[PDB]
RNA sequence: AUAGGUUUGGUCCUAGCCUUUCUAUUAGCUCUUAGUAAGAUUACACAUGCAAGCAUCCCCGUUCCAGUGAGUUCACCCUCUAAAUCACCACGAUCAAAAGGGACAAGCAUCAAGCACGCAGCAAUGCAGCUCAAAACGCUUAGCCUAGCCACACCCCCACGGGAAACAGCAGUGAUUAACCUUUAGCAAUAAACGAAAGUUUAACUAAGCUAUACUAACCCCAGGGUUGGUCAAUUUCGUGCCAGCCACCGCGGUCACAC
């Protein structure tokens, strides 16, 4: 086979002048206010997100006017309040800033999540970072905030089968020998259906690539 | 031939000429196109009644079974189908749009009465 | 031949076959350069009526203008098939009636 | 909306068992055809026939 | 499971010694003409390794996969020599031969 | 092939060419209806309009589908093992890259030698070896083994870079060729992308338009084309006179030509 090493030096340039060349974060995720588009792309955002863009604060944005970047204070999302009664936070860990930024609002954070007063054991990266969508809770109202009484959570532990395949079931239990009575039933219990807006992980989700 | 990403999926690939459709009922990579390439044909589906009045559906269910065991995933015309089988519980949509449907009959008979 | 010697040649291996005047073509779009008579090769006698033509593959070949009476002249388009005139010796090509500027041949 | 959201939930984790109990098959199919006891006194029989 | 090598045991006449602790044998096979139906001698080289040098142009050899490729060409060890050249051991009777003669008489043991 | 015509003064043998059969493209002449299938000659150049969005911002997709056949043994089997789907707690299944082994188009040997193409050692280094008339090395041809697969995405194999400004997406156009479909509609179905979802988008697709290219069925009035010496079904009168002309092969035409 006769080589192909022109694309060998394409791909370690184009690697290397990616990896050289990254945007920042204050530079993928501003956004120009009047038209509600992102300058570095020119793609406008959704309409349903309109109204937040122009009323509430990024992350960053908060943690920025905080001693430390405001580490161990808890930040909860409108969102979250907005859609659920029970309380929803995160309990920050750690914050890397994004630098280049004029006023220090873009960045990562890190920290313990509570959804609906449930707490997780470890800490891992909050995802949304840069939506306008945070709130920061204030000291004095923290134990008023994170005030949560274990409600019992005892849903349906199993449910009938589909019509055809219980049929089917009874039909090979009959064919077996088998004779019992008892309904063939689905155990739901190890199906734990998690709600749609539960934070994902946000260290397995990409980044906007520079053009 | 590989694809990047991808998984396999059961549908419905067109089949038969214009104005007479008819489905066969396919496991295949969901990369590749409608009526192309398939891992197994798992049955048929013909949606015009007969001379009986009616449509004739035809579910492998143990290649089903076998294959959503696999991981394959399913389109949502698969998934009415295997509802109206009884093979799955219905799905919301069906019961939704039975709703929908109920819901705007009532409204014609009302027009009916009021006339 | 023995086996042997039918299993080491192989299967007949056929030449390719010989492309014609048209080059395995239908007709042939061509252009006028002169018209002129030729004589059968002798058991006949006669003038047959017949043309130099540029084809539009470049090549340069004589063809036979068939029926009574042609008004071809130079530089005109005529459209050229196969089939060899049997009494002219090297004219393999004969015009298409009624196609270009070559009309059908007037009625009587 | 609200009925929809509450009939998708429970239409996907009753899709979710059942998904579950499909794959388990598989794999007992796939366990039963490699180290099953049918197959290992098949094995044992046709290694003392050869023998 | 047990090797990459496609041809996992094969007969062959050592046909070259020239390499170092490498046995050059020629295998033959037997290939059905599409045409004449009959069947015909196909051969192939492989390299064997030989790690005594044991083998002599001429003997037939029995070869084996090795687990992986040692060498670009050598895929295959020496398992045994099947025929020594011009010393065979009958196998039926286990007593030495020359061609179809008995060297030593099987009577004689 | 159930074969037939044609070499000779004549017979037999050998041998070529052609005829009879079935397809596809194009050309001449002709052409009524309905349904269905199929549909640039050109890897030449392209005006114009569309062909990728979705979504509470992140991401995901635009790496797919669709197109072409320039190049061309990357496609298949086994081993190993990435990425992806589902288990997602992994045990592992499904699917399938890179790597290793095997297999794998046609013509030319007036392409007969290739020129480092091997082996052993932890390495240092040593041996001089390896392929090939059972076709190496080389030139030329071609998309293929079609539920589909392979290759390419203007060119320099590749694409950091350069030439330069790209329809081999749909519709359409110029040139070119014997070769010539509408600058329609809709996301109602299926498929794909996105979303938790109601849903949104899609020249994929569906439903239409044009075309005797093909199949099927008709038709109230409506038939054309070719042929008529033998092979091979079928000529009456005249005209012409080796001229005009005709033939797939054998051949006809010189005043009674079934051959113009
Ligand atoms: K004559
Ligand atoms: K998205
Ligand atoms: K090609
Ligand atoms: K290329
Ligand atoms: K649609
Ligand atoms: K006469
Ligand atoms: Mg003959
Ligand atoms: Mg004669
Ligand atoms: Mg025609
Ligand atoms: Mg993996
Ligand atoms: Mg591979
Ligand atoms: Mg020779
Ligand atoms: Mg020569
Ligand atoms: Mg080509
Ligand atoms: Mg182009
Ligand atoms: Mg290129
Ligand atoms: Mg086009
Ligand atoms: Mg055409
Ligand atoms: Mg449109
Ligand atoms: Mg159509
Ligand atoms: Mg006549």
């Amino acid at each position: 086979v006769r080589p192909r090493l022109i694309a060998e030096l394409a791909r370690r340039v184009r690697a290397l002048r990616e990896q050289l060349n990254r945007p920042r974060d204050s530079q993928l995720y501003a956004v120009d206010y009047e038209t509600l588009t992102r300058p570095f792309s020119g793609r406008r955002l959704p309409v349903r997100a309109w109204a937040d863009v122009r009323r509430e604060s990024r992350l960053l944005q908060l943690l920025g006017r905080l001693p430390l970047f405001g580490l161990g204070r808890l930040v909860t999302r409108k969102s979250w309040l907005w859609q659920h009664d029970e309380p929803c936070y995160w309990r920050l860990t750690r914050v890397r800033p994004d630098y280049t930024a004029q006023n220090l609002d873009h960045g990562k954070a890190w920290g313990i999540l509570t959804f609906k007063g449930k707490t997780e054991s470890e800490a891992r990266e909050i995802e949304h970072v840069m939506y306008h969508d945070w709130r920061l809770v204030p000291k004095h109202e923290e134990e008023a905030f994170t005030a949560f009484t274990p409600a019992p959570e005892d849903s349906l532990a199993s449910v009938p089968y589909p019509p055809l395949l219980r049929a089917m079931i009874i039909a090979e239990r009959q064919k077996n020998g088998d004779t019992s009575t008892e309904e063939p039933m689905l155990n739901v219990q190890r199906i734990r259906m998690e709600p749609w807006d539960y934070p994902a992980k946000q260290e397995d989700k990409g980044r906007a690539k520079g053009t | 031939k590989a694809y990047r990403g991808g998984h396999l999926t059961i549908r419905l690939a067109l089949g038969g000429c214009t104005n007479r459709p008819f489905y066969r009922i396919v496991a295949a990579h969901n990369k590749c196109p409608r009526d192309g390439r398939f891992v197994e044909q798992l049955g048929s589906y013909d949606p015009l009644p007969n001379s009986h009045g009616e449509k004739l559906v035809a579910l492998n269910l143990d290649r089903i079974r076998h294959w959503i065991g696999c991981g394959a995933h399913l389109s949502k015309p698969m998934e009415k189908l295997l509802g109206l089988a009884g093979f799955f519980p219905l799905h919301p949509m069906m019961i939704t749009n039975a709703e929908r449907l109920r819901r705007k009959r009532a409204r014609e008979v009302l027009l009916a009465s009021q006339k | 031949a023995t086996l042997n010697q039918m299993h080491r040649l192989g299967p007949p291996k056929r030449p390719p076959r010989k492309l014609g005047p048209t080059e395995g073509r239908p007709q042939l779009k061509g252009v006028v350069l002169c018209t002129f008579t030729r004589k059968p090769k002798k058991p006949n006698s006669a003038n047959r009526k017949c043309c130099r033509v540029r084809l539009s593959t470049g090549r340069e070949a004589v063809c036979f203008i068939p029926g009574e009476g042609h008004t071809l002249q130079e530089h005109q388009i005529v459209l050229v098939e196969g089939g060899r005139t049997q009494d002219l010796p090297g004219v393999k090509l004969t015009v298409v009636r009624g196609k270009y500027d070559c009309g059908h041949v007037q009625k009587k | 909306f609200f009925v929809l959201m509450e009939r998708y939930q429970h239409y996907r984790q009753t899709v979710r068992a059942l998904r579950m109990e499909f794959v388990s098959e598989v794999q007992r199919k796939v366990h039963e055809a490699r180290a099953g006891v049918l197959a290992e006194r098949k094995a044992l029989k046709d290694a003392a026939e050869h023998r | 499971v047990r090797s990459s090598v496609h041809a996992r045991w094969i007969v062959g006449k050592v046909i070259g010694t020239k390499m170092q602790k490498t046995a050059k044998v020629r295998v033959t096979r037997l290939v059905l003409d599409p045409y004449l139906l009959k069947y015909f001698n196909k051969r192939k080289t492989y390299f064997a390794h030989d790690a005594l040098q044991q083998c002599t142009v001429g003997d037939i050899v029995l070869l084996r996969a090795l687990p992986v490729p040692r060498a670009k060409h050598v895929k295959h060890e020496l398992a045994e020599i099947v025929f020594k050249v011009g010393k065979v051991i009958d196998p039926v009777t286990g007593k030495p031969c020359a061609g179809t003669t008995y060297l030593e008489s099987p009577l004689s043991s």
